C-alpha cells in the first residue's frame, strides 16, 4: 500500500 | 497479422533464443515483466499464463489478484547485447481477467476501448509521433549518476562530432539495427540534450515504440558509461526535456484533418478536435505530465507551454500546427513530457479530441501577438488560461473534470488519483536543502 | 552536374554507409547538421525532410519554423574516420521554405542571390581562394585546451621537421585522401601557427571548402592530442591569424580584371572593384570581422589591416594587388579573419564590388609611403581613413550603410545586429582579471 | 532569445 512512504 | 504461432517458433528456433520477457506497462509507467524459459513459449502463446495483476496498480496494490498473460504476436523482438548463451526476445502483453475479459485497469486495454469509441464514432486509425528528449550524464567511479553533463552541445549543433563517442550516433545505428523507424537524431538546446524522432504509426505501436525506446537507450548509454535520463527537467535553468506528440486522424477516404478548401487548409474535423484538446487541457494537464518535476519544466522562458493557446508560428504554444498539409496533416501537443504513461495520455487525448468532435466547439482564435508580452490580469480577459502550476492543483483539476474519468476508467483514474496523492503528499512534508540555505542561517 | 541521385545511392551502397549529416551553416557560421539513418536517404534527395529553420537565426531565435532541407548532390563526401560500424557521409543543405521558396535568412541562399544578381550584370563567375591560418595548442590531462603551443617555429620555417609528429603534414594528407585541392602548406610567423592554402574554386565551393576544411582541422588535431584554433587572436603580442581573399571576377571572354593594355596591367572593371571595396570597408568590417576578439587582430605592428588603402608592395594594406597577371589576375582582402562567416562576406564583398563596377566610382590612389609614419591627423588630410577599432562602431557603421544592408537582406542583417549587440552588451558589463591587476591594489 | 546572457 505505500512502500515509497 | 504480422506474425503468426508458427512463425514465432520458427524464430525461437532458428534465433537460439533461451529466455522471453513477457512485458507490460503499469499505471506509473514502468515497464515491468515476466521471465519464462523457451519451453513455455507454447504455454505463452496459448494465453495460459498466470501473474498478479496487482502490480500494475503499482506500489498502491493491496491484494493479489490472478490474471492473464495474452501476449502480442507483432511484437517480437529479439535483443542483440545477450551474448552466445541463448538470447532474449521480448512479447508486449494484454491483461485478461480470469473469465476471459481484458483488464479494466490495464493502460494498453483502456487505449484499445478508446480506439474502439473512435472506430464506431466513424475513424480509423489514430496515427502518432513522438519526438522525445533525454539527457546524457557521466557515470562516477562506481557507476552511479553524476551531474555532469557528456557534451557542452547546442541547438542543432554538429557537436559530439566523429572519432569516436557520438553516444546518439551508436544508439540510432543500433535502434535501426533493432528495427526502428528513425526518422532523423540532433542535438537540442540544453547541453548534453539529444532528440531522435520517430516515423508515424498506430497509437499502440507508438506507444510500444516509446517504451522499447526508453528501455534501449538507457541500456545502451549505460553500455558507453553514460546515464540517460528522461526526468523533464532534471537541472535548474537549463530547457527541459518533452515529448510532443503530433497526431493525425485518419478515415476511409485518407486524412481527416485535411481540408483544401478550408480556412488554414484545415478541415472541421481539425478544428473540432482543437477545441476538443483546449477545452480539457486543464483537465488531462495531470495525466501530461503526471510528476512533481513535470510541472518544474512548465516555466516562462524555456519553450515550455504555459498557456492554453493554438498557433502556427508562435513562441511556446500549447497546441501547434505545423505548415505541411495532405497526408501529413497533424496538431501538434507540446506539453507531454518523456516521464508521462504513453497509454494514458493518448487515452485522455483521444477521449478529449473526441469529445470536441462529437459537441462540435468551435476553437478560440489562434494567437500569435507574444501573449508572454502582458501581465496575466491582461490576457485573463481573452480566452488565454494558465496550465496548473503543481501536480495538487491538476488532480484537483482531473476529479473535477468528468470526460477524462471516462476517458481514463474508473480503477485507473481511483489508483492513479491515490498514487499522486501519496506523491504530492510525500514532496509537501519534505524538507529540502534549499530552505537550510534560505533560512538556517538568517533565522 | 557532378553527380544525380543514382550516383549517390550507389556510392552509398558501395561504400557501406549507414549515417548521413545533412549539414548547413547558420548567422553565427557555426555548422549545425541533422543526422538521417541510410534507410531514409530517398527520401533526404526528394527534398521532403523538414527541421526547425529558427536555429538559422542561432541562440536569438524565438519561434519555431518548418524548413525543408534542400540537398546539394555535389557535396557528397564520405568522411574516413568511421570504424567498420558504417560509414558517416554529408551534404550541404538548401534551407528553402514550405512553399517551395529558397529561405531569406540562409547565407547559402542569400550568397546565391547575390551571384544571381552579378551574373545578370553580366558576369559568370566570382572566384576565391582563402589562405585560412590557424593556431595549434596542447591539450592538459583532462584533454582541455592549453595555452602552450605546440612547438616555437617561424615564418615559413623547416621547424616541425621529420621522425613524427608534424600534424601539418598529416592534415594536408587527408586533406588530399578526402578531395581537397591543396595548392601549399607552410608555417606562419607567430609560433604554432599554420597556414594551408586551397584551390580557386567558384564561391559556393571556396565557402564550403572552408567550413569542411575547419571542421577535418579540428578532428584531425584533437585525433593527434591537440587543439585547431581559428581565433583571430588567441595571445597578445603575437601575430594573429588572418583569412585573406583573393578574389577573381570572370565573364564569357575570361578573366575581367586583367587588361594588357591598362596601367598596371588592370582593367576599369578591376578599378571600379577597387573603389567599390574601398568606398564601403568601413560598412562589412563588421560582416567580415564579426567577434570581439577580432578587432584585437586589427592592431598595428602585426601586418594587419588597420588603414583603408590598397597598394602592390606596402606593410599591411586593406587591399593587396598580387603581382600575378593574365587569368590569375585577382584582389586579395586581408581583413577578413577566419572566425567570419564566408557566405556572408562573400555576398557583402561581392555587393560592394558590383555597387563600384554600376556607379564607375574611381579609387584612391595607392600609397606606397608607409603611412605608419604619420600620426593619425597627418594621414587623415588624404584619403587614408581608419577601420573600426571595436565591433559596437562596426555595428553603428552597419546599422547606417544601406548597400551592405541591401546585401545582407532584411532577416539577416536584423539577426546578426541582435546577436552582435548582446555580444557586444555581455562583454561590456564584464569585469576581467585585467581590471583587477590593475585597480585592487593601487585603488 | 537570450541562453547566453
Ligand atoms: N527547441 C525546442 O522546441 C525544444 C523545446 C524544449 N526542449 C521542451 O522540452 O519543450
Ligand atoms: N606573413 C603574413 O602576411 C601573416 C599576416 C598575419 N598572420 C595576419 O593574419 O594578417
Ligand atoms: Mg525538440
Ligand atoms: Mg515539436
Ligand atoms: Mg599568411
Ligand atoms: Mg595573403
Amino acid at each position: 500500500q505505500l512502500p515509497r512512504f | 497479422a504480422k506474425y503468426t504461432k508458427e512463425d514465432i517458433f520458427r524464430f525461437a528456433d532458428e534465433q537460439n533464443v533461451k529466455f522471453i520477457r513477457l512485458q507490460f506497462t503499469d499505471i506509473l509507467g514502468i515497464i515491468k515483466n515476466v521471465e519464462i524459459p523457451v519451453s513455455q513459449l507454447k504455454k505463452a502463446l496459448d494465453n495460459k499464463i498466470m501473474f498478479d495483476g496487482s502490480s500494475i496498480e503499482g506500489f498502491v496494490r493491496i491484494e493479489e489478484s490472478d490474471m492473464y498473460l495474452f501476449p502480442d504476436l507483432d511484437t517480437w523482438v529479439v535483443f542483440p547485447w545477450t551474448a552466445e548463451k541463448g538470447k532474449v526476445a521480448r512479447m508486449i502483453c494484454d491483461i485478461y481477467n480470469p473469465d476471459m475479459t481484458p483488464f479494466a485497469g490495464d493502460p494498453r486495454a483502456n487505449l484499445k476501448r478508446v480506439l474502439k469509441e473512435m472506430e464506431e464514432l466513424g475513424f480509423t486509425e489514430f496515427n502518432l509521433g513522438p519526438e522525445p528528449e533525454f539527457f546524457l550524464f557521466k557515470l562516477d567511479e562506481n557507476r552511479r549518476p553524476t551531474l555532469e553533463l557528456n557534451d557542452s552541445g547546442g541547438y542543432f549543433d554538429l557537436a559530439p562530432t566523429d572519432l569516436g563517442e557520438n553516444c546518439r550516433r551508436d544508439i540510432v545505428l543500433e535502434l535501426e539495427e533493432m528495427g526502428f523507424e528513425i526518422e532523423a537524431s540532433h542535438h537540442e538546446v540544453a547541453p548534453g540534450q539529444h532528440e531522435i524522432d520517430f516515423k508515424y504509426e498506430d497509437a499502440i505501436t507508438a506507444c510500444d515504440s516509446i517504451q522499447t525506446f526508453k528501455l534501449v537507450v538507457k541500456t545502451i548509454a549505460r553500455k558507453h558509461g553514460l546515464h540517460a535520463t528522461f526526468m523533464p527537467k532534471p537541472l535548474f535553468g537549463v530547457n527541459g526535456s518533452g515529448m510532443h506528440f503530433n497526431m493525425s486522424l485518419f478515415n476511409e477516404k485518407g486524412n481527416a484533418f485535411f481540408d483544401e478548401s478550408g480556412e488554414l487548409e484545415l478541415s472541421q474535423t481539425a478544428y473540432h478536435f482543437l477545441a476538443g484538446m483546449l477545452k480539457h487541457a486543464r483537465g488531462y494537464t495531470a495525466v501530461t505530465n503526471p510528476t512533481i518535476n513535470s510541472f518544474k519544466r512548465l516555466v516562462p522562458g524555456y519553450e515550455a507551454p504555459c498557456y492554453i493557446a493554438w498557433s502556427g508560428k508562435n513562441r511556446s504554444p500549447l497546441v501547434r500546427v505545423p505548415s505541411s498539409r495532405g497526408l501529413s496533416t497533424r496538431l501538434e501537443l507540446r506539453s507531454v513530457d518523456p516521464s508521462a504513461n504513453p497509454y494514458l495520455a493518448m487515452a485522455v487525448l483521444l477521449k478529449a479530441g473526441l469529445s470536441g468532435i462529437k459537441d462540435e466547439l468551435t476553437p478560440p482564435a489562434p494567437v500569435d501577438r507574444n501573449i508572454y508580452g502582458m501581465n496575466e490580469e491582461e490576457r485573463e480577459a481573452t480566452g488565454i488560461y494558465d496550465l496548473p502550476e503543481s501536480l495538487g492543483h491538476a488532480l484537483i483539476e482531473l476529479e473535477k473534470n468528468e470526460i477524462i474519468k471516462d476517458g481514463l476508467g474508473e480503477h485507473i483514474f481511483e489508483h492513479f488519483i491515490e498514487a499522486k496523492t501519496i506523491e504530492c503528499d510525500m514532496f509537501r512534508t519534505a524538507v529540502h536543502p534549499w530552505e537550510r540555505e534560505q533560512y538556517l542561517e538568517i533565522y
